[PDB]
Order: C-alpha cells, then structure tokens, then sequence
C-alpha cells in the first residue's frame, strides 16, 4: 500500500474565491441528454422484463378469469 | 523608530495577528517530494482554534 508519485504540476483554488451551488444547475440540459443517451440501453433492459412479466400476468389472468367465470 | 518598535505590546501582536492571520486565506507554493504535505483546507482549517 504505497503512493505512485506522478510528476504533475497542480494549480488549486481557495473554496471561498469560487462559488458553489450554480454548477448543479449550470448546463442542465445537456447533462439530461448525457443521461438519458448514455443509459437508454440500460433502462430498458432493467424495465422491460418487468413490464413485459406484468403484461402477460394480467393478460393471463383475464383470461382465466373469463373462461372460469361461467 | 526604536519607540514604534517598543511601543509593540503583547495586547498589540494579538491585535495585529487577529487582524492579519485569524482566518485568513493562504497561499501555498510548494515543490518537490511534497506528496505528504498537507492540502489547502487542512492549513486553511489550521488558520483558527475551536477551542478558544
Ligand atoms: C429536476 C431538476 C434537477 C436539477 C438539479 O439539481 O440538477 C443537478 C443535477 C446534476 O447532475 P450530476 O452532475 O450527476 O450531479 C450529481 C452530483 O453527485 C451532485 O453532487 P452533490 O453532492 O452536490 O449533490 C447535491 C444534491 C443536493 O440536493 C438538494 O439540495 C436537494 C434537496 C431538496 C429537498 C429534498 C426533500 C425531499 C422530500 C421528499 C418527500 C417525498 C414524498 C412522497 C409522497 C408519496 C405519496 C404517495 O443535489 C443533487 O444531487 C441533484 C438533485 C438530485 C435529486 C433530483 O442534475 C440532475 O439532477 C438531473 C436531473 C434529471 C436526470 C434525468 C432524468 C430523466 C427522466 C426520464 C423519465
Ligand atoms: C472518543 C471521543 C473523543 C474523540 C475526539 C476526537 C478528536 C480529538 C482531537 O483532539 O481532535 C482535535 C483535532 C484538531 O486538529 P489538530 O491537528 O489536532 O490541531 C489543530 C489545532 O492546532 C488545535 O485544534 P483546536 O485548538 O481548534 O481544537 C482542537 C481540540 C483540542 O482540545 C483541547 O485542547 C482540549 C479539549 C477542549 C477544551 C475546551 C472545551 O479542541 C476542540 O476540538 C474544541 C472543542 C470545543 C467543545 C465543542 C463542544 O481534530 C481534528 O483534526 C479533526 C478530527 C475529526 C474526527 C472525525 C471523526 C468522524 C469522521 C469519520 C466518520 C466515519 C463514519 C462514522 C459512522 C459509522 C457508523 C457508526
Ligand atoms: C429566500 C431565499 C434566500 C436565499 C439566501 C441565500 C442567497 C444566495 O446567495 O443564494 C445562493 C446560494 C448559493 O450561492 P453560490 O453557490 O455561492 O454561488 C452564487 C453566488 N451568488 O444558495 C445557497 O447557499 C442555498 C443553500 C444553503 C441553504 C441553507 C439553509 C439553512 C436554513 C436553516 C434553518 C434552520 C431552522 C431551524
Ligand atoms: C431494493 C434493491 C435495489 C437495487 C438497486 C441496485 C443499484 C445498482 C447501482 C450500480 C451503479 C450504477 O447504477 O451506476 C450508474 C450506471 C452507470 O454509471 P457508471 O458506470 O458508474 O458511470 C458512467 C460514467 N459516469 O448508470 C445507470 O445506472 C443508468 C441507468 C439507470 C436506469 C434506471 C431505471
């Protein structure tokens, strides 16, 4: 557990010659379109098994309830 | 300038450093094998005392 040392030259800035909070909303819609087009593949793979499992329980369920109900 | 030197109290050098030092922004340069050498808040934290 050592430190590898890199040879860079590093200019800081105290955190009260800057102001902190305006980032968060500075250039937000390009970061909604960084989220939301680098993650699209995700979201559908966590959310469509889930949509389509739910789909065709109550599909099934209908269904039967139909036949059953006389 | 013998009398402005000695006209320098203790109450005076409190006066001074407190207006100079107690919670001031520093500025640090530093080069060399300095990957152990603190970071900026730690010597902007070191400005001041909690316990007084
Ligand atoms: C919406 C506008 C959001 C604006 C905003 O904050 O943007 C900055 C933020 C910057 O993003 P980032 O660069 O990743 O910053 C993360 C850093 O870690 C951020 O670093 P940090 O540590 O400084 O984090 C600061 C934190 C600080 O958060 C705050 O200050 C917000 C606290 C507000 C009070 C919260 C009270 C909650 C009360 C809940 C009550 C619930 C009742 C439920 C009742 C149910 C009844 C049935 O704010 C955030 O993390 C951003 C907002 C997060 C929540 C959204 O951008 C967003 O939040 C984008 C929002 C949209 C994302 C895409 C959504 C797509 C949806 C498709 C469908
Ligand atoms: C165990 C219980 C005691 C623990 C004490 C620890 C600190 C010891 C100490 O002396 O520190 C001073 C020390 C001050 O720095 P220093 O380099 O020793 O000296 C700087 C000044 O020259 C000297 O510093 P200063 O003059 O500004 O004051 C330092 C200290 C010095 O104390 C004294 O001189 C005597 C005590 C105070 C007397 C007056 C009251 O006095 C105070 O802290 C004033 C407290 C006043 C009462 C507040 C109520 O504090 C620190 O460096 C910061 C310590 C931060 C500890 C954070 C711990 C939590 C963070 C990780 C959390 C992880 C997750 C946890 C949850 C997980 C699930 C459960
Ligand atoms: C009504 C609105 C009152 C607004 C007060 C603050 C005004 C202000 O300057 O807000 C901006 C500030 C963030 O500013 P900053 O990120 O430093 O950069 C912009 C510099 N003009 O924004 C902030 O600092 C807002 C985040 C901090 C809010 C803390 C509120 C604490 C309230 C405690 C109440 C406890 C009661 C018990
Ligand atoms: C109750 C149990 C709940 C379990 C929840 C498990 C959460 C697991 C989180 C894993 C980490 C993660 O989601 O990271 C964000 C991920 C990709 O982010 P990452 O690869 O870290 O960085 C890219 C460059 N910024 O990006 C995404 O996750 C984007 C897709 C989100 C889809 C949400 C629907």
């Amino acid at each position: 557990k050592q430190i590898v040392p890199v040879k860079s030259v590093i200019y800081a800035l105290s955190p009260f010659q800057q102001k902190v909070m305006t980032g968060l909303w500075k250039d937000l819609p390009t970061k909604i379109h960084h989220k939301v087009s680098e993650n699209w593949i995700s979201a559908t793979l966590l959310l469509g098994p889930l949509v389509g499992t739910y789909a065709y329980v109550q599909n099934y369920l209908e269904k039967e309830k139909l036949h059953h109900r006389y | 300038l013998f009398a402005r030197i000695d006209a320098v109290d203790a109450s005076t050098i409190k006066r001074v450093a407190n207006r100079f030092i107690y919670d001031k922004d520093v500025a640090i340069a530093a080069m060399g094998p300095i990957q152990r050498l603190p970071d900026y808040n730690w010597f902007r934290r070191r400005t001041y005392w909690n316990r007084y």
